[PDB]
DNA sequence: CCGCAAGGACCGCATACTACAA
RNA sequence: AUUGAAAGUUGUAGUAUGCGGUCCUUGCGGCU
């Protein structure tokens, strides 16, 4: 089985990519083939693992009872339990359920594999400033086609000057939408936006991260593939940061650089592919795929996570729907 | 709405003379003396500027103004030209520094001029006159004037003598061609 | 938002080149157009697009029509440069690079001043931003060519 | 479900002077614009700008032993209490401005030299607009806000609710030509308000919003409003924040000629005074420790006592009286 | 955060003041600076600092700065820059840099900008008392609740560094403004009913006594109290909009002695007897002689240099505009 | 999608200036006078007040400044170019303050249809201040189009 | 009582414009 | 029974320091 993780950014997000080619000092992670913003599976998995690990150590994981990992470790590893628990306290290994779900810490890597495969978080809706309705949730046919393909397997035609948009974006009678400083003419369409919303509802539910999904429908703008790509590459936040030499009260030597941010109000999705738990002598309540899936949903549904860098300057916060 | 007016101080009501007018009448008087005494030479040296303006006194005065206002970078030719007003010697170059140009602030501050408080107490500072009635300042009203140097050149003395003469020969305010605005 | 920049740059290069072509031996005209191009965004910032267009109008009427302007028929460099800048700015907002290009204007051929009087506040704001952007490109090529 | 943090504090920021949180020079009519959220156009102060301001103030207070914890905080003594043997060498680093005092590094993270040692304990959120001042035909000016701002405020309360695990801690629709406004703004016998260059029809929410503001910032509002509160539509509010900021021409005057020097004329943007912004300050467990500040609650207490009712300067142009704000730090 | 001392600079206009904001396409060609959301006249901090810096510079170059003895910058630069002192003096003489103490207090000139920040913060000059023509009492010194509230907040800032409700037809005013037995005051074109109060004006005068003493810019403070009026914010807004000085100026064509084409324009001025104030905050210098090596020393130099001084602010200097009397209250 | 008052000001100003040019295309005197009076009007308002300005115009038409409704004034019933222009300017200014650019426009006036001068001599100082600023704003736009369109 | 009814200069210059560990 | 298993490009970092909307300009001419 599999769990679809919806990620909605509430603060700007910097998932750092060193290998990305850019005129920016610190660019964000992007897909090679599409140039779309992305969060790597490995970045997301690290975030998910760290949160899960903290909860397990704090006895806040629920399986519908309180998970006691040291008790479960002893009824699983038996004679080798005490040394394992010692390694956990020594930060050489992670607690039991964490290692079952995400795999052993590097020291014990060869013992068995992690049950989950954490996929890239792919972009779905990208916020763009709109003359009407503050901003639009922008997407493209290539994005919708990717979403549909990912969902169908786990279970549109537009010119560069056209957009399929909700009513709240459209200038009265002019049949136009204005995204930032460019004008797109509205193409008449009946069900494409409606179909998209339905897909979103089928994956994340009635409430769209704290708001009715029907409200989102009025502010969705579907643009051409080239236009969407342009916005995702040139409308992300590019911010100058400095370091001040407080001795002089001026910018220190080598104290100026530029950093890219994925904006807040971005919707992304990651498919979490879950295989069978691979550790030997599993406790009964987590001995198969469905049980791992269930724990994943309860633990992360409606959760708040921090993804990427710049945590202490308020970046990377997302709402999660699983 | 009166169809006529007069500069009265907002808070105190007394009539007064703006520094802009004092600086203005002093500069235009400087234009006059340079024209009557050095008109032929100035019109000959700056024939190009003369063509822009256009051939008597009134053409000379306009030419001198344009030189001081617009083409002040070309005043090198007559920079040493001097004028007497009356026993003091003032050069064109001094006049440039006194009033300044678009490239350099004037070296002399021309303050507003006000009537002494003793007169406000003793005599009428205003009286009606006829052209249509209009308010005027009566003859015999004493005003206090002041100019100040704001540069190392200290040209307030030359500016003072130039302003004093202007207030005698040209006068300030409206209707100077009828004798209004004269000072003693 | 990138293609629109290229369109602006194409227009800007064209109109400045026309200025330099027609008035090659006339440095006064070229210098006046350059100064006014630099001052234009400032006038817009402090007075709004409507007032600025009206200000240009006073430098030239029976009707407000940028098409009817003939910059070369004026007597002095000041009016010639003003008429050209005014027509250039108006042409861009109304026609863009033509209807055979990506950007064909915002006002659909209507004079921008009358357009401002008739349309919504939103329509005026985008026209203001667009006006500032094209002048910003004109300033670039002006400094490099004039 | 926000278990990475344990407590949170809202930092209310009220400008008493114009504020220039800068983003750098642009090839534009506005040479020096203020910081803005690009996809909404709303003015912001990035968390890294605010963190730098908070860090610098906190650091100076600790060096001057003005920091209150539970009595005075002697950082050198506590340093010796924690680092023990190698404490003397650490203090020498601080005096050489290589490292920062103990509590400063615990809260905000180590100076750049010790960056790899541990992360900072607090998360300084971006400051966002809550009330924006707009000139009014009647009542001089209005504190303007909008549903989308009110909504973002409620959502931030949900963040605080999730962090503090307080479920107890957890509708405005307006046409574009409509407003919900206080009595001081309403024209005599017209039921209309004129804000900037826009006529708005008065609609029959404010009292509730004030009660919310009274919760975070206490019974008093930064030592001072309902009569001049105006709620407008999201797009109208957006246009105000983008086109009603102060745009000022500045010059450099040649000290000898008394005239504008070359490269001495530019336009600069300022967030107006009487602007209310707020930042969410999240606190997690310290990652570096003395008992006085060994957990989240103790760090929160230090933050509250240190910055509540304090004055800060944010952004550039401090020397020409810009960026001065009053802070209210409530839980 | 290094600000340990704050001093208030009182600015009392003797001549009309034009702090310009650029030309506009309207009847008033050259308007004065105003705070946008209130419409209140201001002098921005940068406008005031430039004047203070210019004055301080001219005084330092003429050895007229006292620190209670004379200040020699060339000698103090030799003690600070040592080997590179002769190079720095040549820069100042070439106007590429500014003298030592000027750069310490106000910050370096362009060439040394990144070396260190200025030691002082020159606040925006805010309106405190606006002169309004009065039927009785000649003219009144007028303020409003917003102004008083801002004055209060600025004191909460100063003390931190050093470590009234009226309707539109009401006024709190001194006796010299009130019509004989009518309980009414007439200010400009506005008739206001006197509101009985016994604290607002009194406390306001006490504030001015704390700052400027008994000497209120050439007059006893008691004289002012009888002519102080507080009005509503709306009324104060109308006064500062429609009771500023609007002056018609011309340029005369010397040809015929007539107004040149396009030689007529209007300029706006704050009237004489306008009281504005600015918060001058002082912190530890970041560049330095021991005479001025801390906050308290800089404050003492700032006070004595500018207290009771006559300063020109804004434009139209050579036609006698912008001259104010300065009081430095510590 | 709303409009700003500036848009209505510009619209109204263009309309009234075009109306004069249409009704008096052969009369350069009427056009020249109107432009002069539009230029003069804001300065009179700043120095003497809006009420005194409106009364100043009426006195030129020798109308009783206390007993005249703006709607009753018909500019096309005067002989000399001066009174025609004064009547137009008074009419346009009063119409703006009284009705704006229409009841369904983004600005329908300030006096709610009441005659502006009667309004001034009846209301409070704050009401007059708001109308005074608006009078200056509409006159600024009248001046703009008069300068470009009306001939001498 | 009549007439007028802004214009050009400056036009962001300079500095800082990654550092370092893990 | 797959060169496989396991691993958050993250931590620290104030777009800031210096900078007067200033300089040049008679509310006048006598006309409509």
């Amino acid at each position: 089985k599999a769990v679809v993780f919806g990620l909605y950014s509430i603060t700007p997000v910097h998932a750092g990519s060193g290998a990305e080619l850019s005129v920016i000092d610190l660019p964000i992670q992007r897909e090679r083939h599409t140039g779309f913003p992305v969060i790597w599976g490995q970045s997301l998995k690290g975030v998910l693992r760290s949160r899960f690990r903290q909860l397990e150590l704090d006895e806040k994981i629920e399986v519908s009872q309180k998970w006691k990992w040291k008790e479960k470790t002893k009824e699983v590893l038996k004679e080798k339990a005490d040394e394992f628990i010692k390694k956990v306290e020594e930060r050489k290994r992670d607690p039991l359920l964490t290692e079952i779900v995400f795999g052993p810490a590097t020291d014990g890597a060869s013992e068995h594999a992690g049950a989950v495969s954490v996929g890239d978080a792919k972009i779905l809706l990208f916020p763009v400033r709109s003359a009407k309705g503050v901003f639009a949730f922008v997407t493209s046919p290539i994005v919708i086609q990717r979403l549909k393909e990912d969902f169908e397997l786990v279970s549109v035609e537009l010119s560069n000057n056209e957009t399929i948009a909700g009513n709240a974006l459209i200038l009265n009678g002019e049949n136009k939408v204005i995204l930032e400083d460019i004008v797109l003419k509205v193409k008449s369409d009946s069900n494409v936006i409606e179909n998209l919303v339905e897909v979103l509802k089928t994956l994340f539910g009635d409430n769209f991260f704290g708001k009715p999904i029907e409200s989102i429908k009025e502010r969705i703008a579907i643009v051409s593939d080239d236009v969407f790509k342009s916005f995702t590459r040139f409308s992300t936040e590019i911010v100058a940061r400095v370091r001040i030499d407080a001795e002089k009260g001026t910018v220190a030597r080598g104290g100026l650089w530029y950093e890219e941010f994925l904006p807040s109000d971005t919707l992304m999705y990651s498919l979490i592919a879950v295989g069978s738990p691979k550790k030997e002598n599993l406790p009964k309540e987590v001995d198969n795929t469905q049980k791992i899936v269930n724990v994943l949903k309860v633990t992360f549904n409606n959760a708040f996570l921090q993804i990427g860098g710049d945590e202490t300057v308020g970046k990377g916060f997302v709402k999660v729907r699983a | 709405v009166y169809e006529t007016s007069i500069r009265l101080h907002r808070n105190y009501g007394v009539p007064y003379i703006p520094g802009s007018a004092l600086k203005g009448v002093a500069k235009h008087y400087a234009f006059s003396i340079l024209a009557r005494e050095n008109g032929d030479e100035i019109l000959r040296i700056y024939e190009s500027v003369k063509e822009d303006l256009k051939e008597d006194y009134y053409l000379t005065a306009a030419v001198i103004q344009e030189l001081f206002e617009k083409k002040f970078d070309e005043l090198g030719a007559i920079r040493n030209t001097r004028v007497e007003i009356g026993d003091t010697v003032i050069s064109v170059g001094d006049i440039v520094k006194i009033f300044g140009t678009q490239k350099e602030e004037g070296s002399v501050i021309f303050f507003d001029a006000f009537p002494t408080p003793e007169q406000l107490k003793d005599k009428p500072n205003l009286e009606l006159d006829i052209m249509i009635f209009f308010l005027t300042v009566p003859a015999g009203v004493e005003f206090t004037f002041a100019v100040a140097s704001r540069d190392l050149d200290d040209l307030a003395e030359k500016a003072e003598k130039l302003l004093k003469e202007a207030l005698k020969k040209f006068g300030v305010g409206a209707k100077t061609s009828l004798g209004y605005g004269r000072f003693d | 938002i990138r293609e629109i920049e290229q369109e602006r740059a194409s227009f800007a290069f064209k109109v400045v080149s026309d200025i330099k072509d027609k008035y090659s031996q006339n440095k006064k005209v070229q210098g006046k157009y350059s100064s006014y191009a630099e001052k234009a965004p400032t006038i817009i910032l402090n007075n709004g697009l409507g007032a600025t267009l009206a200000f240009f109008l006073s430098k030239l009427i029976d009707d407000v029509d940028y098409k009817s302007i003939n910059p070369e028929s004026f007597g002095n460099a000041e009016n010639i440069a003003y008429a050209f800048l005014y027509k250039h700015l108006s042409t861009w907002l109304a026609e863009g690079n033509g209807k055979d290009s990506a950007f064909s204007g915002l006002t659909n051929g209507e004079d921008p001043l009358k357009y401002i009087m008739e349309k919504t506040a939103i329509d005026v704001a985008i026209s203001t931003e667009e006006a500032l952007s094209i002048l910003n490109w004109i300033k670039k090529f002006a400094k490099a060519m004039l």
